[PDB]
RNA sequence: UUAAAGGAAUUGACGGAAGGGCACCACCAGGAGUGGAGCCUGCGGCUUAAUUUGACUCAACACGGGAAACCUCACCCGGCCCGGACACGGACAGGAUUGACAGAUUGAUAGCUCUUUCUCGAUUCCGUGGGUGGUGGUGCAUGGCCGUUCUUAGUUGGUGGAGCGAUUUGUCUGGUUAAUUCCGAUAACGAACGAGACUCUGGCAUGCUAACUAGUUACGCGACCCCCGAGCGGUAACUUCUUAGAGGGACAAGUGGCGUUCAGCCACCCGAGAUUGAGCAAUAACAGGUCUGUGAUGCCCUUAGAUGUCCGGGGCUGCACGCGCGCUACACUGACUGGCUCAGCGUGUGCCUACCCUACGCCGGCAGGCGCGGGUAACCCGUUGAACCCCAUUCGUGAUGGGGAUCGGGGAUUGCAAUUAUUCCCCAUGAACGAGGAAUUCCCAGUAAGUGCGGGUCAUAAGCUUGCGUUGAUUAAGUCCCUGCCCU
RNA sequence: UUUUUUUUUUUUUUUU
């Protein structure tokens, strides 16, 4: 049910790296849908985002099978969770235009 | 645990819809996995014409 | 079950009528004296005419044909058409 | 139609485990004011039980991570 | 070692149209969304969207639009800036029937009764260029028994082939 | 050394041969012609209805894959020049040496 | 005792009411039939624990693309797991959270549970709010989509007349047309949608486009046989047969005649072709089907012993029956053994998520087993050596050798396993059935029927479907008599 | 020449 301690802090890593993850619908029982990013199937991935959807953090956008995500400045104010784990280092998504 | 027995490695359990995730109607192998319930709705997007 | 046939169309032909398997010398004299001496001969003609079986009819008629006595006209798949010459 | 369901009482809520334990569980012994006396045996290191202890059974001896159960006739 | 015939990549980039455009309106429904342009540049993937509020496509300093680009990098497997997103202001803002339906939705949702709404865009469409317009809104309006309602301006051809363009 | 043409709307295809030749035959070249491959038709028949009511009428969809082949035997610094051509989006021009 | 009876006048509808007109979902002249039997696959009636359930005149009953062994399952009998997100209070265990060997247990190697006691970390767990899941209900609340009324020519709006108003004229007497298609008349005039026009296409050609993945001539070169420069198949020039794009032509364009001045009809000319088959469809409605297609969903029902869920067996396949569409049939026009010869659309592996056809060769009775080439494809499978049919042999009018269900013993393939369903093959059992009753369906020309193949679910898997052909008729080309529809 | 007949509660309407 619960991920290990590496699995959590690394999927918080990549979602803070890239801003957007991908998932799919299929919930673990006939088939084992992982990602090409993370090496755990789907109930871990859905358990991650059920808290992240509840507080209002990372916005969900769906397309016909595969999940997508989205981030807002309301997310980044309320991403004080993982802005805590390094110091003030914002990735090359929000930061600038050239 | 026991979350998965019964292979489904062929047969009905494999063939899925790409649009709504269902397998009642038959599903084809065309570069395209559709029901026909939602194939016809979404052929006007992908370019199939009736002539 | 009960074959309560709704239809009605009877009047069948002739009571599974018998037919001769192999010839007699009564038949053989019936053969050698007038199976040429008609004007038109099919093995189907002579089968019903003299009450002879058609596999025996094409047996007998090809034999008097084999001597060359019977003058046919042609042969195809379905039919072998004879005549008497002279 | 009119399909109202309730139980015919064959089986009841035979529970998932109530984790019954002691206050804390004490394992080590001080002798000569400082000699380490380890009472429940160490385990063959299959990269699980190099720091993991064993559960006592009648002739089974349990390994916490990967169940290398130590046994003899 | 990546070959599929034209009976496969045509339908693969057939459904790539469907997968791309109908997703983009689920996250960019906020203005009057119109649709996408998928050209071919063989070492990129040029993707230009049409919408109403381009400032609701731009973002703050270049945030929202490049973020939706990397949405496409994860699933579609078109990485590394090959996917690129630009925009088009709909200059003839009353022309594309899609956004005319779309802003009609939001005016319904906060009051602004369907009478005042449907004539409001029929006024907006017919001042802006078009000569055929018929808005069909049939639903649960003024009671349980669904009463079908219709509205029509201009000149509407209902047969022959050239309906499709 | 050859170039395969495969596309969907044939107005674009006759003009993408014409954009080839108008940009080709003023160079020192020996060019072949648009060999007509048979346009293929993957037909799809559909029940037209999710349920079992009414008359039994079928939708009947068809794609039409036009295909022509052209041929250039030459040095490739002209091929890397004709690489720089603006293109119709429903056109996939593959290369073959 | 009753809240309505009445009056004119208008729009429908109906009319066994009168005039015009049309339809093979109607008929006459026809065909093929089905209805008779056998079998298959659906529906209602029986039984069960379940025989899941939607559709009930056309406008359901080979429909759910529904050809299910397990899945598919919403049905029944049993067994694991949480998706209790979220937050409050609280054992918060002075950190002690689940998981498991093995015994035992049961369909199970369920750590299900019990015994015994190691891992594991603050996501715990307790109780309340909640949400969340539901092939639950409800298509009589819905979106979309479907057909249908409705394959027929019909439909309205604006302005101006008429009427108190409903409404009306335009939308008509006529002639005409597949047609509210057109010409004239006319309190109407200007317009629109539908019909056309359009498009795929059937059709035709060019000596336009032009082809080592399509030809073709001769030049080679070889090989055969009488050999005589000739006769059939194998290794430089044009796109005539394959292919597909621009551009051409069918308009009643000439004559005859019938025709308001007409609209037009009818014969013939030269022409491939004087209109091929479609496709998309009018405003307006049914409480017609689908909530079981859906990340389209409203409201009620369900959620820790689950109307969520996988897993394991069984059901949907049961049969005194009744109905529906089909299939092979009922024989000599034929049945059998062989010899001959020629198709057209289309199909094929490392895909946005579970995944092929097959060249040649050997083995094996037959289905099949093995190795190698080729096909992400006018290359190769493939000058798809398709069948019907045709050329000879037997049978000979016989419930037979016509007919192939049931039943016996085996031999092979796919599969998680084919039992109470597979598929294929072999021998063997050789079943009713004598051209089908009162009634009804489909069809005017490459049309009907006879005959084969490819595609869709497919691992095995076509009687159904949807396309492709091939031998290619009969009688019509008219009516309102039957059923029905259109205008007064 | 016929061509006889099929029960019931079930039908809300402003404006920009
Ligand atoms: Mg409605
Ligand atoms: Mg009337
Ligand atoms: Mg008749
Ligand atoms: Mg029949
Ligand atoms: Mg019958
Ligand atoms: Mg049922
Ligand atoms: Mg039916
Ligand atoms: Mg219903
Ligand atoms: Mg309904
Ligand atoms: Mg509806
Ligand atoms: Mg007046
Ligand atoms: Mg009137
Ligand atoms: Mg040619
Ligand atoms: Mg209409
Ligand atoms: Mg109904
Ligand atoms: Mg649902
Ligand atoms: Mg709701
Ligand atoms: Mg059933
Ligand atoms: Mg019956
Ligand atoms: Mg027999
Ligand atoms: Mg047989
Ligand atoms: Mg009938
Ligand atoms: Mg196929
Ligand atoms: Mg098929
Ligand atoms: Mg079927
Ligand atoms: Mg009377
Ligand atoms: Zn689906």
């Amino acid at each position: 049910m619960l991920m290990p301690k590496k699995n959590r802090i690394a999927i918080y890593e990549l979602l803070f790296k890239e801003g957007v993850m991908v998932a799919k619908k299929d919930v673990h029982m006939p088939k084992h849908p992982e990602l090409a990013d993370k090496n755990v199937p789907n109930l871990h991935v859905m358990k991650a985002m059920q808290s992240l959807k509840s507080r209002g953090y990372v916005k969900e956008q769906f397309a016909w099978r595969h999940f997508y995500w989205y981030l807002t400045n309301e997310g980044i104010q309320y991403l004080r969770d993982y802005l805590h784990l390094p110091p003030e280092i914002v990735p090359a998504t929000l930061r600038r235009s050239r | 645990q026991l979350y998965w027995s019964h292979p489904r490695k062929f047969g009905q359990g494999s063939r899925s819809c790409r649009v709504c995730s269902n397998r009642h109607g038959l599903i084809r192998k065309y570069g395209l996995n559709m029901c026909r319930q939602c194939f016809r709705q979404y052929a006007k997007d992908i370019g199939f014409i009736k002539l | 079950g009960k074959a309560k046939k709704k239809k009605w169309s009877k009047g069948k032909v002739r009571d599974k009528l018998n037919n001769l398997v192999l010839f007699d010398k009564a038949t053989y004299d019936k053969l050698c004296k007038e199976v040429p001496n008609y004007k038109l001969i099919t093995p189907a003609v002579v089968s019903e005419r003299l009450k002879i079986r058609g596999s025996l009819a094409r047996a007998a008629l090809q034999e008097l044909l084999s001597k060359g006595l019977i003058k046919l006209v042609s042969k195809h798949r379905a039919q072998v058409i004879y005549t008497r010459n002279t | 139609k009119r399909k109202k369901k309730s139980y015919t009482t064959p089986k009841k809520n035979k529970h998932k485990r109530k984790k019954v334990k002691l206050a804390v569980l004490k394992y080590y012994k001080v002798d000569e004011n400082g000699k380490i006396s380890r009472l429940r045996r160490e385990c063959p290191s299959d990269e699980c039980g190099a720091g993991v202890f064993m559960a006592s059974h009648f002739d089974r001896h349990y390994c916490g991570k990967c169940c290398l159960t130590y046994c003899f006739n | 070692a990546v070959q599929i015939s034209k009976k496969r990549k045509f339908v693969a980039d057939g459904i790539f149209k469907a997968e791309l455009n109908e997703f983009l309106t689920r996250e960019l429904a906020e203005d009057g969304y119109s649709g996408v342009e998928v050209r071919v540049t063989p070492t990129r993937t040029e993707i230009i969207i049409l919408a109403t509020r381009t400032q609701n496509v731009l973002g703050e300093k270049g945030r929202r639009i490049r973020e939706l680009t990397a949405v496409v990098q994860k699933r579609f497997g078109f990485p590394e800036g090959s996917v690129e997103l630009y925009a088009e202001k709909v200059a003839t803002r009353g022309l594309c029937a899609i956004a005319q339906a779309e802003s009609l939705r939001y005016k319904l949702l906060g009051g602004l009764a369907v009478r005042r709404a449907c004539y409001g865009v029929l006024r907006f469409i017919m001042e802006s260029g078009a000569k055929g317009c018929e808005v069909v809104v049939s639903g649960k309006l003024r009671g349980q028994r669904a009463k079908s309602m219709k509205f029509v301006d201009g000149l509407m051809i209902h047969s022959g082939d050239p309906v499709n363009y | 050394i050859r170039i395969t043409l495969t596309s969907r709307n044939v107005k674009s295809l006759e003009k993408v041969c014409a954009d080839l030749i108008r940009g080709a035959k003023e160079k020192n070249l020996k060019v072949k012609g648009p060999v007509r491959m048979p346009t293929k038709t993957l037909r799809i028949t559909t029940r037209k209805t999710p349920c079992g009511e009414g008359s039994k009428t079928w939708d009947r969809f068809q794609m039409r894959i036009h295909k022509r082949l052209i041929d250039l035997h030459s040095p490739s610094e002209i091929v890397k020049q004709i690489t720089s051509i603006s293109i119709e989006p429903g056109v996939e021009v593959e290369v073959t040496i």
